């Protein structure tokens, strides 16, 4: 992570075939090609956290 | 003149599969005149490589 | 056992197409790639003979 | 400061322990109970100690 | 339908490489600890965080 | 199996081999058929022997 | 600074992407088994009562 | 104190409980209820994936030296220090000793299950009225041979002597007072393919010789008195009834062994020639 | 048949020390016991 | 290795002419093109198969094992 | 396809494009630890070791090995091993019977799967019993490839 950027909230819809899906919108503020680069997530466990995640 | 030659046929022969083995490239004296790359595992992924 | 063509190719029989309709261009769906002419820079269809220029 | 900073309590005379989980024994897997550095060089120091009273 | 552009397309060469996708995927909730540190542990093959 | 082939190997390559199909229509579909494990109206049986000679 | 101000962590996921061009910014998308692994806890209301038990 | 830890299900108590371990999630639970015990598990694995004490002793073994950071003028104050302490203990006279089994098995290039077996013989007594000092070299001829065998491996007494001159007998009463130490605290077929080896044959002979000293050990015909001897003299009557040029002052110089003796199991097996082939 | 040990096509039924360096052979490597045992496969 | 089944851009049957393709070079002295042609595969789809297939099976089985 | 993604033919991967091999190895040996007696490869019954796994060791047989050719999920157990001290009041001490275990049986990789192979078994430079076992598993291209 280098900004502000690299860290967005989303929404899920789960999809079968494993492995991760994004919009191609956002690949240049992730300043990612897909070269095999690897992702890192993260779940939020109470309703706070998933709230401030959810509205910032 | 026997007792202590074959015990120095182990040390030569125990210091050269050290040295080999490792890639400290030195004897048993924990890293003198250090350098490490001369040991590397092969490379057996495919012919040309 | 049975099986069909559509969910693995082992039970495809058919392993070959061919395709062609307006082999002159005529209904015009498409135009032809060209550096200095349509005409000269792509060959005729087999397909020629059986409509009119 | 008086109350947390005096000078003799800057040299040393009675030294305290550490306790067993910053020093713990990682039973090394075939017989073993796998003593680590700390607790070997405390080893170290009662020897010393007790060399040094016997001398003296 | 027709396509309106054109394509280049034809034979070529590739060749596959080693980091498949079964050694990348890893995932874990409330596993196993470290003694030294109480945090998870590292490593896939001990199935680390 | 004994070759210096092995043998899902040797599957993948029998499962290319064709067949007589005119047939077809008169047998059923395993997935519809009443039974279990291949009754001979659903399916054949095919056996294959070799030898080092 | 390894054990502090960065450590390991829990709920963690980590694939390689691909794209997709029909899943808008909000959304991303979630392999299956990960999902399996994965949790999230919630609370018993009145409101949540059947599908936490059709889902139990 | 009684320093017990007993897990028990505290809602089925049908026995110790019947319970398992979870080590993917590193839990234990009661099997029949299906209720938690206790969580956070410790690896019992990585610790071996991360990294001779028995021999060495309660206390701990040390040796000392250089590095890069430090400097010559106290790292040969250090070499001149490390002997400080060895007086301190008798560890410096056990690892004297296990130096120089160290040097007689790798000298014989016995093995390393050898080498610990010697180490474990010298460190059952290492001390008794009865070893009494006894040249300090006898213990350690007895030791590797003692190792040696509870290794399932055997050594001959020439070769022992050929290592260290323990005048033979030392050696043996120093073999039997550690025979009845042993005892207290608690096989020549073997030889056949050493011999061979020496003499470059192959297996046929071999599996002979095993069987014609399996039969006269059946039945009789001791007659040569440590029946080593009538071993080797089953390798030369087995290697005169095939036809490869083994002759009697060759085997006799090579194995250093008395030719009469040869001839006398010569003539004994003459005699016995008759029950002791299979083919 | 329970050893092979080398290029012999012979049952050689070896249980425990009856001469492990094979007879009508030269081998010390001791091949082991290819299975009589009904096998299943998913060919999909 | 062994001359595969089913061309990946075709999918006709594929190995039928392979000891043919063979034979027609040694007793035959006979140009790779022209052989082609009388062998008689009038797309080039599977024509590549055959002219980019290595025998690998020939120094596999030249081996004794067993 | 978009910056360097790939789109491919699932019926060419079902004609046969890329299929791959993997041969994965395992090395494992015994000791002694005595009182010279070593370990050994037993095949472990209910009341046999020291905090048994789940393994479910049923593939394995009486020389406490894996027969080669049958197939093997994640977390099954090939190889077995017995602790071998002596003196260290060997069975009836601080444990039941479930004799002298302390069981450090190797389990395959929990997430690969496939079929065992051609397992040898053969004496180490000192001497024991040291085991070598190979397992084949194919693996069909998928999604998530670097090509
Ligand atoms: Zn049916
Ligand atoms: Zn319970
Ligand atoms: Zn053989
Ligand atoms: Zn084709």
């Amino acid at each position: 992570s280098l900004h502000k950027m690299s860290m967005m909230a989303h929404r899920v819809k789960v999809i079968p075939y494993s492995t991760f899906r994004l919009n191609l919108s956002v690949t240049s503020p992730y300043n990612a090609d897909f070269d095999g680069d690897e992702m890192n997530l993260h779940v939020p466990q109470s309703e706070e956290t998933r709230a401030e995640l959810s509205q910032l | 003149f026997n007792m202590k030659l074959a015990i120095n046929a182990k040390t030569i022969t125990s210091g050269l599969k050290y040295a080999l083995a490792t890639g400290n490239w030195g004897e048993q004296k924990k890293a003198m005149s250090s350098r490490a790359g001369v040991s590397q595992v092969l490379n057996r992924y495919t012919y040309s490589s | 056992k049975k099986g069909i063509a559509k969910e693995h190719a082992k039970w495809g029989p058919a392993a070959a197409i061919e395709f062609e309709y307006d082999p002159w261009n005529k209904l015009k769906h498409t135009d032809y790639w060209y550096e200095q002419d349509s005409a000269k820079e792509w060959p005729q269809s087999k397909n020629c003979e059986y409509e009119d220029p | 400061n008086e109350v947390f900073s005096r000078p003799e309590w800057m040299i040393l005379t009675c030294l305290p322990v550490p306790p067993p989980p910053v020093r713990p024994s990682i039973s090394f897997n075939e017989s073993q109970r796998g003593e680590d550095d700390l607790t070997f060089k405390l080893a170290d120091i009662l020897k010393a100690n007790i060399s040094l009273e016997t001398l003296e | 339908k027709k396509l309106m552009a054109q394509i280049f397309f034809g034979p070529t060469y590739y060749q596959r490489l080693r980091h498949m996708v079964d050694d990348k995927i890893h995932a874990r909730a409330r596993g196993p600890m470290q003694v030294l540190t109480r945090q998870p542990v590292e490593g896939r093959s001990r199935d680390g965080g | 199996n004994t070759t210096v082939l092995a043998d899902e190997f040797i599957a993948h390559r029998l499962g290319l081999i064709p067949l007589q199909s005119m047939d077809i229509e008169q047998l059923e579909y395993s997935r519809d058929c009443f039974c279990e494990d291949h009754c001979d109206k659903c399916s054949v049986v095919l056996t294959l022997q070799a030898f080092g000679e | 600074r390894g054990n502090l101000m960065g450590k390991r962590v829990d709920f963690s996921a980590r694939t390689v992407i691909s794209g997709d061009p029909n899943l808008e910014l909000d959304q991303v998308g979630v392999p299956k088994s990960i999902a399996k692994t994965l949790t999230y806890p919630e609370v018993v209301t009145p409101y949540n009562i059947d599908r936490l038990t059709q889902l139990v | 104190p009684n320093l017990n830890i007993v897990l028990t299900c505290p809602e089925c108590k049908v026995y110790p409980p019947k319970i398992v371990e979870r080590f993917s999630e590193g839990d234990v639970v009661c099997a029949l209820c299906g209720l938690v015990l206790s969580d956070k598990l410790v690896d019992t694995r990585s610790e071996w994936r991360t990294f001779n004490p028995l021999l060495d002793g309660n206390n701990l073994s040390t040796r000392i030296g250089k590095g890069e950071t430090t400097d010559m003028r106290f790292t040969k104050e250090l070499n001149k220090a490390q002997g400080k302490n060895v007086m301190d203990k008798k560890d410096n006279e056990v690892q004297a000793a296990f130096a120089k089994i160290t040097m007689l098995c790798d000298a014989a290039e016995l093995p390393k299950i050898v080498k610990d077996c010697a180490k474990e013989a010298y460190k059952l007594c290492h001390d008794e009225k009865t070893l009494k000092g006894k040249s300090m070299e006898s213990i350690m001829a007895a030791s590797i041979l003692i190792g040696c065998r509870r290794a399932e491996v055997a050594r001959t007494f020439k070769e022992i002597q050929s290592l260290i001159h323990v005048k033979t007998k030392e050696f043996g009463k120093t073999l039997n007072i550690m025979k009845n130490i042993l005892r207290g605290k608690s096989q020549n077929l073997t030889y056949i393919p050493r011999f061979c080896s020496h003499l470059g044959l192959p297996m046929q002979v071999t599996t002979s010789a095993e069987y014609t000293a399996k039969k006269c050990k059946e039945i009789k015909e001791i007659a040569g008195k440590s029946p080593i001897t009538i071993a080797v003299v089953s390798i030369y009557l087995n290697i005169l009834l095939f036809q490869i040029p083994i002759t009697a002052a060759k085997v006799g110089q090579t194995l250093q062994v008395t030719e009469g003796t040869i001839k006398s199991g010569y003539k004994i097996l003459y005699e016995h020639r008759d029950k002791l082939v299979d083919p | 048949l329970k050893y092979i040990c080398a290029e012999c096509s012979s049952k050689l039924s070896l249980s425990r020390t009856d001469a492990v360096r094979c007879k009508d052979c030269g081998h010390r490597i001791l091949l082991k016991a290819r299975t009589k045992r009904l096998v299943q496969f998913e060919a999909r | 290795m062994i001359v595969p089944v089913r061309c990946f851009s075709c999918g006709k049957v594929v190995g039928d002419k392979w000891e043919s393709y063979l034979n027609l070079l040694q007793e035959d002295e006979l140009d790779e093109g022209t052989a082609l042609s009388r062998l008689g595969l009038k797309r080039y789809c599977c024509r590549r198969m055959i002219l980019t297939h290595v025998d690998l099976i020939e120094k596999f089985l030249r081996y004794n094992p067993l | 396809n978009q910056e360097d993604s790939m789109i491919m033919n699932q019926s060419s991967i079902d004609r046969g494009l890329f299929r791959s091999l993997f041969f994965r190895s395992y090395m494992d040996q015994e000791k002694k630890y005595g009182m010279s007696i070593t370990e050994t490869f037993e095949k472990p019954q209910r009341t046999n070791t020291l905090r048994m796994k789940h393994g479910t060791y049923d593939k394995l047989d009486d020389d406490g090995l894996i027969a080669p050719g049958v197939r093997v999920s994640g977390e099954d157990v090939i190889i077995g091993k017995t602790t071998p001290i002596s003196p260290d009041e060997e069975e009836l001490g601080q444990r039941t019977a479930y004799h002298s275990k302390r069981d450090a049986s190797t389990p395959l990789r929990s997430t690969e799967n496939g079929i065992v192979d051609q397992v040898l078994v053969t004496t180490n430079q000192d001497g024991l019993k040291f085991v070598k076992v190979r397992v084949r598993t194919t693996k069909i291209p998928q999604i998530g490839d670097k090509f």
